[PDB]
């Protein structure tokens, strides 16, 4: 079963400066010292 | 399509460069032509020539 939760106190929303983060790789393939491009969904720097 | 021109790349970059070399090329020109000298001479107010 579920229990609604009571006891809470709102606040505005926090928010935060996210730089340089939210890469991935884009495949699983072994490349070593190249500089590659891309084009996929990523978090905007 | 800019998608699918993502992958030439080296194409267009190469282009880019040999244009700019065209452009700075031209300044280069200008300038061995024209400025011979540094020293801005101007004529004098007489023209007892
Ligand atoms: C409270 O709980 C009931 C059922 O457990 C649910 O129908 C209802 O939507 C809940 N209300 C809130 C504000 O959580």
């Amino acid at each position: 079963q579920c229990v609604n939760l009571t006891t809470r106190t709102q606040l505005p929303p926090a928010y935060t400066n996210s730089f340089t983060r939210g890469v991935y790789y884009p495949d699983k393939v072994f490349r070593s010292s190249v500089l590659h491009s891309t084009q996929d969904l990523f978090l905007p720097f | 399509c800019s998608n699918l021109l993502l992958q030439y790349g080296s194409f267009c970059t190469q282009l880019n460069r040999a244009l700019t070399g065209i452009a700075v090329e031209q300044d280069k020109n200008t300038q061995e032509v024209f400025a011979q000298v540094k020293q801005i001479y101007k004529t004098p107010p007489i023209k007892d020539f």
